[PDB]
């Protein structure tokens, strides 16, 4: 899929509250196949430079840009967020999405994005966060499931602390998530595997169960952060 | 994953 949490809704939110327009020049951070910037272009005509660690992904992003007749406005490169190949004051906006929860050195990365942003430039975020205290067992379960132990202290306050050193919170919209019933989950997994095997089903279920359970403690925050 | 309309 390669999209931010909320997909088009998130993009729309960013465009509205981030004030993205045709004059904007966006940094698509960890762009993958370039969905976010491409959507911003299609919707608003904004230009963009995207970076990702995956060469193939970048190539897909570029080809898709080409097919859209927009490769003069949308360009993608292989790079790490911790070391951006762009000059200071290059961008009016950074599309961060949920990527600060996954990139290797997120403060260094944050400082780089800060560097590359224009004066009064905006960071556009869509992060997962924990609204409730979650037991260690479930964290361990998720770690086991997908080899990526999340931090249960990644709350709103934590993110605010993280971003507020170099940025001003301009806008915030929080969406609380909730678990599916085993039946619904199984229905989705089944539907997907069989309409888009048993081994696959069992593996998928095994992996997704804890992720599903985790949702009752989580939320997604959409934020606009202004450079200060 | 998350639908928000
Ligand atoms: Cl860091």
């Amino acid at each position: 899929d390669n999209t931010p949490p909320g997909a088009e809704y998130t993009i729309d939110y960013w465009i509205k509250h981030g004030c993205i327009n045709k004059k904007s020049h966006l940094l698509d951070l960890a762009c993958s196949t370039g969905f976010s910037s491409r959507e911003c272009f299609k919707k608003e005509g904004a230009s963009a430079e995207g970076i990702d660690i995956s060469e193939s992904a970048v190539m897909v992003a570029n080809e898709k840009a080409k097919k859209l007749k927009a490769n003069n406005l949308l360009k993608y490169y292989v790079a790490d967020a911790c070391d951006l190949p762009f000059e200071d004051n290059t961008f009016t906006h950074v599309l961060g999405g949920c990527n600060f929860a996954f990139i290797q050195n997120r403060l260094i990365a944050l400082n780089e994005t800060h560097r590359c942003l224009n004066h009064m430039g905006s960071m556009c975020i869509s992060n997962f966060y924990y609204r409730r205290k979650i037991s260690d067992k479930l964290i361990n379960d998720v770690y086991n499931a997908i080899n990526f132990r999340p931090n249960p202290l990644w709350t709103l306050e934590y993110w605010h602390q993280f971003f507020s050193e170099r940025f001003t919170l301009v806008s915030e919209e929080n969406h609380e998530m909730e678990s599916q019933s085993e039946d619904e989950l199984k229905a989705d997994i089944y539907d997907y595997i069989f309409n888009r095997q048993n081994v696959f089903f069992e593996r998928f279920l095994k992996i997704r169960r804890p992720l599903n359970i985790q949702r009752d403690y989580q939320g997604v925050t959409l934020q606009i952060w202004r450079k200060k | 994953x998350x639908x928000m309309x």
